[PDB]
């Protein structure tokens, strides 16, 4: 049993920023890549950013490439996501999951195995 | 946190992480004759291993990845046995009858990449 | 990115086949296309990785496999409780890591 | 031009464009091994330079920029008294305390540099 | 196929692929002083000449494309007769005069370069 | 004299595969580079695909980029293009040609010195 | 890519002139202009390489030269064995590695 | 003080080429990267192209990119800049500044420090 | 690249003030924002260089200031001898060094 928790603002203003946060449990932290992804309103799924498992190394979609920074902290079993500028587009509920990348010295993932619920965040 | 060989019964994958500190640690007439051998063949070793190195496309590295595939029948293993479980002492054991073969694989692959990337320019 | 708009559906026992086409520099060419149960107002789950593979705690009802461009998952004896939306994803290569196609929702009859 | 040592009253600037002038000039029975002592010398300490810039990732240049931010505790001055008032000499000597910081920091951000490298192929 | 040697007589570009070869072939107190003289000179000559070849930017490597272009003086033929007539001794022997000459030009085309990387960053 | 000699079937349906090759005689196969050049049925002359003389570098038009492989057999003297996916747009007569590059260490080519017949490829 | 869609003609013994239109980034930067001979139904013949440069076996009635952007091809004594079209093409660097422009007829009066 | 004078001809046709120059004095030329600047005849500034200070490295903006030279000769205090093709749209005052650039080793400009009068270029 | 194109004015002694406003991959990211002014028929005058710096030569009527994407240019006390044209510009890093705004006319009133 694993669990990651979202937690973070749900309501900006467009123009703004935000910082969520995941708080993960039950296996360890360091040794999976995570990543985020949105569920739009009454949509489907999108992948947004990946982080590695030792923090080095971040990848993004197109969309939020110049807007969104994701960042791990391996000490307090958390990840963040910091938002700004902040567009209608946004609006979404976003997932924390692990999986995603890679280690490179370990057989490889690509894909997700564990989601948390999710933050819902609306720009207004 | 550990010095020289501390590392030597970690696994393969907490080891390679003290790569430098291995590679720092390689650097009366009859007394004088004895220690100059002893130095003179330090050096050589440490070069040999160098140009050995540099002809598989390696020089300046720790870690090299190069673009030889391996082989399923030099060792059978997922890298979760190998890099999780086995130590570096373990796995020279492991594949030692194998090792003269990936040399040779190694450098000729350098040769090609070398000559591919002459053409190109 | 990938794709399947409509409905699934079929009654209980009955099996049935969700798609998922995408193009060559991406399905074609890489072998990593797992699949996503959600029901409503929850996290999805993972149910197939990499191309026929389950994770453990999945039933064997779940299968999957692609061919060419296009991917499937097979529900073989179909229950109630898989009233849910089944989304597709796949690797597409370095630069743009993956993409997701709509999913569907299966109804049971 | 100035051979070896010429550009020593230079300013730092002025200087390194002479790099490869030194980088040039490092290379009875009692006397035969006074002297082969001191050529054994001169290769140990050539090698072990070179050692310690491939470790930092330098391996092969005479000027390497490398990923390591300074500390402004390290020399509070700006680029123009560093490069164009000041010699070697005098700058050896303003830093020699923090040389050994300096160098870790270079080798752990190297190492870093190199396993990242790894996870991105 | 060949040993040490065995293209000496072979064109230019038949040799030449064979860089390996020669490559890994250049690695009573009387008696031990002659001996370790000729070791500690093997190793001193094997220096310079990757000294010489990390200067001019060709660290690691045993083809090295350049960025200095060929004066027709030097050697006025074609890539034919060149590649495919000459053997490397022929060659060796043809621009003896201008090898100085070429040297220094690397040299310089290469703290050039070096300058400009850094510029760039 | 030499001769290049195209071979291959030349009807496909779109969505398919096609194999075709050329057998080299009269010079030595393996001192030149090759290419494939395309005849529009009603137009002119396309260049599709080069490979190097040693086999280990290729080169492909964009339109083809993602669908044609190129391929050297030097002990056999020829060539072989695989073609896969097939468009309407693909149909042509598809030419052998020695040429195209060169091995940086004789002189420069950049033309066709030789070409084959061509083989007659119909995408129905 | 190239251009010169017009056909072109003359009578035996006069000379024509054939034109090869391309762009800086192209004809203009590499000096690597070829041009070819096709009668209809057969393959093409290579007759001019590099720019001015011709084969062996290929007779000297065929020349041709480039200024700015523009290449152009040369017949001399104009046969009635000249009725062929002609194509230039041009090295246009990596990447983009060989263009054609459409060939042009030649007419015997 | 400081001088930059431009000198060069004023008027071209389109499809022809046209060289300026700037002789600068008063300042060390060889300590200092420089550039070119247009200034249309209604409009604003557009930058075109810079120099460094060795003269081993030069930028263009993407409308002359395969059409002017940007040269230095820091034995006569001199710039220059080599027009080809010309077209109606490089019809322009071209200013001769300093700065631009850096030679990090030194602190950055990224900024314009010294202006000559300009050249009047007509392309007709 | 950059904008502002209004005439700005007020009375001698009176304040006023420029805006240049960029985007986040040019103004945004980096501290580079120099100021020009130019009386019409003579070259620019640099007045402002990094964010808030001025040149020696340059009166403290003339200061500056960033905030977000906007980078505006700020005159104190006003007077006749201000009656130029003033621009922004910005450096947008490597490939597309440098952008300027179209400038704006100071009216004094
Ligand atoms: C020695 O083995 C134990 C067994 O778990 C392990 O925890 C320990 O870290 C090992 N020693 C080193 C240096 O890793
Ligand atoms: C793997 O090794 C076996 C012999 O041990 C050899 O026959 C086989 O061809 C090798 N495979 C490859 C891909 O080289
Ligand atoms: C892979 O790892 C598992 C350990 O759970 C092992 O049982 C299996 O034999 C390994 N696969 C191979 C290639 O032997
Ligand atoms: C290999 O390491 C993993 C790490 O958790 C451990 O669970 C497993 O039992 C180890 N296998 C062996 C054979 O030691
Ligand atoms: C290596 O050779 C020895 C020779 O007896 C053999 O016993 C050993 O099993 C070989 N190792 C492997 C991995 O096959
Ligand atoms: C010595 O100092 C003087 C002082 O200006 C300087 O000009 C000269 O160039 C210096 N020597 C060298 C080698 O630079
Ligand atoms: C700079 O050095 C001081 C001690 O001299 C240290 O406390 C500080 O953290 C260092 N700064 C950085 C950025 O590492
Ligand atoms: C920068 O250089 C000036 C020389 O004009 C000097 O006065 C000032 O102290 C320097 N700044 C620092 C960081 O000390
Ligand atoms: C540093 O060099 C500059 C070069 O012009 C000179 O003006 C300045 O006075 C020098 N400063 C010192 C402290 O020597
Ligand atoms: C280096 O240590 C010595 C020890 O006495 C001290 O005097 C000197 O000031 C130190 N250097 C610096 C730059 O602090
Ligand atoms: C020696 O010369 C003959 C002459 O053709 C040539 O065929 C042979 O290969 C040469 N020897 C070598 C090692 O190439
Ligand atoms: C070629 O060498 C001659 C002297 O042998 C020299 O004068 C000439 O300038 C050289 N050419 C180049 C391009 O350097
Ligand atoms: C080029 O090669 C030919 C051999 O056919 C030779 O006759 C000619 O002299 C060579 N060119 C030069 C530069 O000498
Ligand atoms: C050079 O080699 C070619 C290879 O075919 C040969 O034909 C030619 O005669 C050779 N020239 C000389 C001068 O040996
Ligand atoms: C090299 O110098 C010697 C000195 O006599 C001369 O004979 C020889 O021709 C020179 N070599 C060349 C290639 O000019």
């Amino acid at each position: 049993e694993v669990q990651l928790v979202e937690t973070g603002g749900g309501l900006v203003q467009p123009g703004g920023s935000l910082k969520l946060s995941c708080r993960a449990s039950g296996y360890t932290f360091s040794s999976f890549a995570m990543s985020w992804v949105r569920q739009a309103p009454g949509k489907g799924l999108e992948w947004v950013s990946l982080i590695n498992d030792r923090g080095g190394l971040t990848f993004y979609v197109d969309s939020v490439k110049g807007r969104f920074t994701i960042s791990r902290d391996n000490s307090k079993n958390t990840l963040s996501l910091q938002m700004h500028s902040l567009r209608d587009g946004d609006t979404a509920v976003y997932y924390c999951a692990t999986g995603g990348m890679s280690s490179a010295l370990q057989s490889s993932k690509y894909y997700f195995d564990f989601w948390g619920q999710g933050a819902l965040v609306t720009v207004s | 946190f550990l010095g020289f060989l501390g590392a030597a019964g970690s696994t393969m994958g907490a080891a390679s992480m003290t790569l430098t500190v291995q590679a720092r640690n390689l650097l009366l007439t009859v007394w004088g004759i004895k220690q100059l051998q002893a130095r003179v063949l330090a050096v050589e070793r440490y070069l040999r291993d160098q140009q050995l190195l540099g002809i598989w496309g390696c020089s300046g590295k720790l870690i090299c990845c190069t673009n030889v595939p391996w082989n399923s029948s030099w060792s059978n293993r997922n890298l979760s046995e190998i890099w999780d479980n086995m130590t570096w002492l373990q796995w020279d054991k492991e594949i030692s009858n194998y090792t003269q073969i990936i040399y040779g694989l190694l450098e000729e692959s350098q040769n090609q990449q070398e000559k591919n990337e002459q053409d190109l320019l | 990115a990938l794709t399947q708009p409509p409905s699934v559906s079929g009654s209980p026992g009955q099996s049935v086949t969700i798609s998922c086409t995408g193009t060559s520099s991406d399905i074609g060419s890489y072998n990593y296309v797992s699949w996503y149960q959600q029901h409503p107002g929850k996290a999805p789950k993972l149910m197939i990785y990499d191309v026929t593979q389950r994770p453990s705690g999945v039933s064997d009802r779940f299968s999957g496999s692609k061919s060419g461009n296009t991917a499937s998952l097979t529900i073989s004896g179909l229950q109630a409780d898989d009233e849910a939306d089944y989304y597709c994803s796949a690797y597409a290569g370095r630069q743009t890591f993956y993409i997701f196609g709509g999913g569907t929702r299966l109804t049971v009859l």
